RNA sequence: AGAACCUUACCUGGUCUUGACAUCCACGGAAGUUUUCAGAGAUGAGAAUGUGCCUUCGGGAACCGUGAGACAGGUGCUGCAUGGCUGUCGUCAGCUCGUGUUGUGAAAUGUUGGGUUAAGUCCCGCAACGAGCGCAACCCUUAUCCUUUGUUGCCAGCGGUCCGGCCGGGAACUCAAAGGAGACUGCCAGUGAUAAACUGGAGGAAGGUGGGGAUGACGUCAAGUCAUCAUGCCCUUACGACCAGGGCUACACACGUGCUACAAUGGCGCAUACAAAGAGAAGCGACCUCGCGAGAGCAAGCGGACCUCAUAAAGUGCGUCGUAGUCCGGAUUGGAGUCUGCAACUCGACUCCAUGAAGUCGGAAUCGCUAGUAAUCGUGGAUCAGAAUGCCACGGUGAAUACGU
């Protein structure tokens, strides 16, 4: 907004792990304020995750964060005729809910059957370096890197 | 609205007043079960008889001040224009602009 | 000897009783682990007793009513920091850090004339 | 024991009446159980406000019954009758019920 | 006794039907009248009586909170069975002595 | 429509009701007619005498009435002859026994009613509508307030295209609630047509 | 429909009219507004020339139009075409 | 804030004409009460009772009847003759005035300028000095505490127990109202022009207008409303009044606002937990019995912190279905019925059994929302015989994001 920046609220770490990182996740899965639900299938993925990279559950799954997270988006600034997709460094907070977002979106796209299942089969990929999330993710660098010229 | 349509709701009012008790007797006698089938045919019979206005879902609440069909409150006996007008007046007890 | 807070939260009213002990604590006759099914509620209800090491030492004795679960849980809570504020008076500033003194004055906005809800907006249109 | 429901709109009328009510009571008979103050009833009204059409334009309305519960333990000859010619202030609906 | 309010009257230098006592002789009896309020510093009694006989201060419809400690106060002498009295009077508390004359514009409530 | 009714938004707080009574969701419709009932009658009867407020009162099956006017004298008539005609009407109006009282109005150019009321008759008497509300404005000042407003709209001068012109002094703050603001309207049903007379006299500030 | 406990409908004056016209054995069509009355099995034969609204149009009763009414034989509304 | 009739203002017929609604006389009859045939009904013709308050008796006030007119009546026209009420820019921070001064004057100044604020908010300057209406405050509500009063509300500690606060009781706690306290940049540090303020922190339930509501300046749009009401030409054996039936529910089509969906963060089945706020006497209607069910019968408790509406639902656990036009979806239609109501054909709601369209996230474009908000889940209320997916309220769960202009 124009007048004032506000201070983030404040937000309470998930129940099994003790994660705030892990919390905000379940958030972005969640719909129609059925947290719990969100929550119980945001386990469910970690777990099943944690079965087949070994590991630990919130290991796991930060090591598939990090596969999708973008260093550098673009904007459209647009001051000529034609509009310029600028580059920007895109700050910590951000770029951890980014990914996390991306993931979720890769989830609810994906042809298996259970959400949590597909969630899981999402983080495998990411964890691995393949999927929609990374994709998205190497397409946001790409562009970037394209419109590098503009700083 | 009209004097004519006031008139006519006075009218039917009177009427509901006049043929209650007949009415709701015959009512009784249409439902009750443990009765001849005759006894209810002529029960039915006989309310066709009766006047259509002497029905009560045949009068319609109109506000007491200007005769008014539509915007109705049954506390007040007005239309909500009316009644507006007499919370500001201060005219009706007890009421105020309310906020929570 | 039993110490006590009021709890509030919501459209909740927690009335948690301290007292010293094993650590057993029962809510409407019922066991923590009957009467909140959720995961969070039980973390809400601990918070506190987990923040001053004192789960292990004291009992406490609940009766909640109003509101839902969550709700129910935070007023729980509150009670639950009030009833350790009354009793100790050493521990109250680890307990401001921490966000429990406060009471969560969010109540659920009302519904206004014009509006759906507290704020929707009915779909407008130029034309 | 003789049960008092004191109801008006006016609060502070009904406060008046309930205390005099609470001292009529307490010269000629004793023990008198108290003015405990029952939950207050908000009878609220919506109204279209403009003569034809304009249906956000609205005034919400309300009325605040109050209740105040007043009883009396020991009904003497001297307290209940007292009563009688003891008529309270306008705008305040009694209701004493013995048992 | 301040004020005194008997129906269908015009002032107090008249007369009224069936009646002994002229208006000014009532309002003498009412002024030597001796009232024991407890609760309320302002009260409104009411005398009705109809019926061939004396008033006496015995007849006022008394409420709970005031005392009559006279009751052989007389007021007025009835006569006739037609006839019918219903005078409301006002009780105040105060001290000394307050006269018709300075309470005249003092009385603020109009 | 922008603006509150200034009576009605201070009911709560710095001005009471007129009808002051309970009842239940049943008798109270009616009880309500009956009070538009009396009060048209009155309206009727004391429009000569300058009558600002009618003030209802029932109380256990019985009606008191309280008349605010600025001339007893005229509403009394007779001692007690005119009153006590007036009080029979009023009983077969509600369906109950009668009481009317008869509250001395002090200051009729304070009274904002009133005042409204006058403006309105001099309107129908064919006078300058200016003249009256600068009257009105003055009258009011001089008598203490601490300040008034006058509105009058609609046809004046009998001219064909309507306007409205007000006359303000002193102050007449609206917005604050505790401000005393006797705020009250009438119609001057003229040749040319109606003309709607406001009037907003603030007599001070209430501190409680 | 009508409750089965209520009967069937049919106006008074119509059943008369119909009885009065079975007792004759006259065949000439009775003019009627109760679109709302069933027809009876007595009513069969005859013809009755039901409102619409506008005019009165004959409908000559047969066997299958017993539990209808006669309101369902004079149709009201008279759309042709657009075009 | 509720069209089957009524409502209703519209159409078709059938009828009335000082009239459905008032006042006034004249004079016929006490009002009214009961019942009969014809008629779609409006209406047009019959049989029974009564004579009350008062009379130098030419009679009266309530309430029917008839004729004369004076009049009634009009939801008829003009919102571009009006009042009142309403929307709107906009809860935008503005809009003015008096006196002084400047200018021949329209006007200007104040009200601009330096800062600052949500704010013409506040300070400082300055041919301005002051004032008013508004930007704020006073009001309701919500967040903490204290005092008072404890039933129909409560159960911490006591005894008893049918393990139900139910009964002795207790007045603690919740809660209920009534009255007080509390938040003011008041306290601390820095920045700032020796300022108004700003940035942070301390305490505190709450922090910088704490959250929400009410509150709408001068005015604008010949904005809306003569069909709420009132109010300054036209109809008056009809543009008035009564009636029955029909219509306002029509249907090649276009648009607006909603609900339900397209599914697995789900559907179905069984178990099971946690609300708030309301309504109720021509009313809400337990329990019990019957009905697959809508409901029916019987029938307490209750003008209600007591009784009833009244089981909250999402949720949680266990099972099942396994990506299908499906155990998704419910339109549509057939049958049979329940309730309300003189009356459910046109045209009510709900139930049961069957039937099982389109629809697999929607083109151009386009709307809402910054927090207990959106999203989603149920609950209640008004109007109301019956008839809500609408409106107005209530709580449940409960996000994302704000770099910046």
């Amino acid at each position: 907004p124009r007048r004032r920046v506000i201070g983030q609220r404040k937000i309470l770490p998930d129940p099994k792990f003790g994660s705030e990182l892990l919390a905000k996740f379940v958030n972005i899965l969640m719909v129609d304020g059925k947290k719990s639900t969100a929550e119980s299938i945001v386990y469910s993925a970690l777990e099943t995750l944690a079965q087949r990279s070994g590991k630990s559950e919130l290991e796991a799954f930060e090591v598939a964060l990090e596969n999708v997270r973008p260093t550098v988006e673009v904007k459209s600034r647009r001051v000529g005729g034609s509009t310029y997709q600028v580059p920007v460094e895109v700050r910590p907070v951000r770029r951890n809910a980014l990914a996390m977002r991306w993931i979720v979106e890769a989830a609810r796209k994906r042809g298996d059957k259970s959400m949590a299942l597909r969630l899981a089969n999402e983080l495998s990929d990411a964890a691995e370096n393949k999927g929609t999330a990374v994709k998205k993710r190497e397409d946001v660098h790409r562009m970037a890197e394209a419109n590098k010229a503009f700083a | 609205a009209k004097q004519s349509m006031k008139a006519r709701e006075v009218k039917r009012v009177a009427l509901a007043d006049k043929y209650f008790a007949k009415r709701a007797e015959l009512k009784a006698i249409i439902s009750d079960v443990n009765a001849s089938d005759e006894d209810r045919w002529n029960a039915v019979l006989k309310l066709q008889t009766l006047p259509r206005d002497s029905s009560p879902s045949r009068q319609r609440n109109r506000c007491r001040q200007t005769g008014r069909p539509h915007g109705f409150l049954r506390k007040f006996g007005l239309s909500r224009i009316k009644v507006r007008e007499a919370a500001m007046r201060g005219e009706i007890p007890g009421l105020k602009k309310a906020s929570w | 000897n039993q110490y006590y807070g009021t709890g509030r939260r919501k459209s909740s009213a927690a009335r948690v009783f301290i007292k010293p002990g094993n650590g057993k604590i029962v809510i409407n006759q019922r066991s923590l682990e009957q009467y909140f099914g959720r995961e969070t509620a039980r973390m809400v209800v601990r918070q506190p007793l987990e923040l001053v090491d004192m789960v292990e030492k004291l009992d406490l004795y609940i009766t909640v009513k109003g509101g839902g679960i969550s709700g129910q849980a935070g007023a729980i809570r509150h009670g639950i920091t009030r009833a350790l504020m009354e009793y100790d008076e050493s521990l109250r500033s680890e307990l401001r850090k921490a966000g429990f003194v406060t009471r969560d004055a969010r109540q659920v906005e009302r519904k206004k004339v014009g509006l759906r809800k507290a704020r929707r907006r009915p779909q407008f249109s130029k034309r | 024991r003789i049960r008092i429901r004191l109801k008006a709109f006016d609060h502070r009328l009904i406060d008046q009446a309930t205390a005099e009510i609470v001292e009529t009571a307490k010269r000629t008979g004793a023990q008198v159980r108290g003015p405990i103050p029952l939950p207050t009833r908000k009878e609220r009204f919506t109204v279209l406000i403009s003569p034809h059409v304009n249906k956000d334009a609205r005034d919400q309305y309300e009325i605040r019954t109050h209740l105040r519960l007043v009883d009396i333990v020991e009904p003497t000859e001297k307290t209940v009758d007292a009563l009688m010619r003891l008529d309270l202030a306008a705008g305040v609906d009694v209701q004493i019920s013995l048992g | 006794v301040t004020e005194v309010e008997i129906d269908g009257v015009l002032h107090e230098y008249s007369t009224k039907e069936g009646v002994q006592e002229d208006i000014l002789e009532i309002l003498l009896n009412l002024k030597g009248l001796a009232v024991r309020v407890q609760g309320k510093d302002e009260v409104i009694l009411t005398l009705n009586k109809s019926g061939i006989g004396p008033v006496t201060a015995a007849d006022i419809t008394h409420d709970g909170d005031v005392e009559i400690v006279k009751p052989q106060h007389v007021i007025c002498h009835l006569t006739d069975e037609n006839a019918s009295i219903s005078m409301r009077i006002k009780v105040q508390r105060g001290r000394g002595y307050v006269p018709a004359s300075t309470r005249i514009h003092s009385e603020e409530d109009e | 429509g922008q603006k509150v009714h200034p009576n009605g938004i201070r009911l709560g707080i710095v001005k009471p009701w007129n009808s002051t009574w309970f009842a239940n969701t049943k008798e109270f419709a009616d009880n309500l007619d009956s009070d538009f009932k009396v009060r048209q009658y009155l309206t009727k009867e004391l429009a000569k005498a300058s009558v600002s407020r009618i003030v209802i009162e029932r109380p256990a099956k019985s009606i008191r009435v309280t008349i605010h006017t600025a001339r007893p004298g005229i509403v009394i008539g007779k001692k007690g002859e005119d009153v006590e005609k007036l009080r029979k009407v009023v009983a077969d109006i509600a369906g109950v026994p009668a009481q009317i009282n008869i509250a001395e109005v002090r200051k009729p150019e304070l009274d904002a009613k009133l005042v409204a009321d006058s403006i309105t008759s001099q309107l129908e008497r064919r006078v300058m509508f200016r003249r009256a509300m600068k009257r009105a404005v003055q009258n009011a000042m001089r008598l203490g307030a601490k300040g008034i407003k006058v509105e009058v709209s609609g046809r004046l001068g009998g001219a064909e295209i309507a306007r409205t012109e007000w006359y303000r002094e002193g102050r007449v703050p609206l917005h604050t609630l505790r401000a005393d603001i006797d705020y009250n309207t009438s119609e001057a049903h003229t040749t040319y047509g109606v003309i709607g007379v406001k009037v907003w006299i603030f007599k001070g500030e209430i501190l409680g | 429909p009508r409750s089965l406990k209520k009967g069937p409908f049919i106006d008074l004056h119509l059943l008369k009219k119909v009885e009065k016209a079975v007792e004759s054995g006259d065949k000439k069509p009775l003019r009627t507004w109760s679109r709302r009355s069933t027809i009876f099995p007595n009513m069969i034969g005859l013809t009755i020339a039901v409102h619409n609204g506008r005019q009165h149009v004959p409908v000559f009763v047969t066997d299958e139009m017993v539990g209808h009414k006669l309101g369902e034989f004079a149709p009201t509304r008279t759309y042709r075409g657009h075009a």
